């Protein structure tokens, strides 16, 4: 599902665990993601499920929760 | 040419187990003594020739050992 | 003392040096890869946007 | 001269795509390099930035 396919793509990402990312978890700061980190984030994220961002509304996205609330 | 120390042996090696402070040393390594840096004589001899012993212990599968500390010592193998 | 010391010092360092130096130079090769292909992506994704 | 230029704008999106393609499939490979060696490796001793 698309719930759990972003964290697939998230854990596989930046490596952490999957227990660590919930819906609430920051990539920044709970996750550790910095800046190329959360960028090649987001390009796997357009990957998985075949679709395009715009810049600015990608960048607003910073946590999983918003992650997901852009997906679906 | 033939009747040479050196075919049989290296010249540094004969030239330690010709030293007059061999004998001891052997005998006392064989015991499980350790040697520490106060023991100058022995200790200085080590030193100077530490790789031909080494080697020459090798023979007997045992591993002539240094500690970090600058400490020999004899620790055997399983054979 | 010395003639104890200086070798120990010797053989660290030597293992050190040469080992960083194996080691880091591939890890460097491979995130600037990394870093290159990046920049073509995001190089190429924002001519395509604009 | 727009049509022509929509044509130029599809090479590259196509190019972007394969680019796309092959920056994710670096990342993937280089996490387990990152999450072994949090061992304090890394921070100053192998990225040497020079």
């Amino acid at each position: 599902t698309i719930e759990e396919r972003v964290k697939k793509i998230i854990g596989e990402q930046l490596g952490v665990k999957q227990e660590e990312v919930t819906n609430n978890a920051s990539f920044v700061e709970d996750l550790g993601a910095d800046s190329l980190d959360t960028v090649e984030l987001v390009m796997a994220l357009e990957e998985e499920f075949d679709t395009e961002i715009p810049d600015e509304e990608a960048e607003k996205i910073t946590t999983v929760q918003a992650a997901i609330d852009y997906i679906n | 040419s033939s009747t040479h120390i050196e075919q049989f042996m290296p010249v540094k090696l004969a030239q330690a187990l010709a030293n007059s402070l061999f004998p001891e040393l052997d005998s006392q390594l064989r015991a499980g003594r350790h040697i520490g840096i106060d023991d100058l004589d022995n200790h200085a001899f080590l030193m100077d020739f530490q790789e031909q012993l080494e080697e020459f212990y090798a023979r007997y599968n045992v591993e002539l050992i240094r500690a970090p500390e600058g400490f020999f010592y004899l620790r055997p193998r399983s054979t | 003392a010395i003639r104890v010391t200086q070798s120990d010092r010797d053989l660290f360092k030597h293992l050190i040096t040469e080992a960083t130096s194996y080691v880091s130079a591939d890890y460097m090769r491979h995130a600037n890869e990394r870093r290159t292909h990046l920049d073509e992506a995001l190089a190429l994704r924002g001519e395509l946007f604009g | 001269e727009m049509e022509n230029v929509q044509k130029k704008l599809r090479k590259l999106e196509r190019d972007y795509y394969q680019i796309r393609e092959q920056v994710v499939s670096a990342k993937a490979g280089w996490c387990a390099v990152m999450r072994m060696v949090k061992d304090n490796g890394v921070e100053r001793r192998l990225h040497r930035r020079e």
